[PDB]
């Protein structure tokens, strides 16, 4: 089966603050 | 192959031991450094700092 991942999988991609 | 090191080799061909270090930043806060007393902080004084 499968689903379609609409906008899920976003990380901080850094250790940084902004 | 193999090197078959002899000390008839002298000093061109003689085995050195070599040990090699890489330095990597930005990607995360740092963890090791060399010997640096520490002090402590000073607040609104217009200071140069590490």
């Amino acid at each position: 089966a499968y689903t379609n991942s609409f906008t899920r999988g976003v990380y901080y991609p850094d250790k940084v603050f902004r | 192959q193999s090197y078959g090191f002899q000390p008839t080799y002298g000093v061109g061909y003689q085995p050195y031991r070599v040990v090699v270090l890489s330095f990597e930043l930005l990607h995360a806060p740092a963890t090791v450094c060399g010997p640096k007393k520490s002090t402590n902080l000073v607040k609104n004084k217009c200071v140069n700092f590490n």
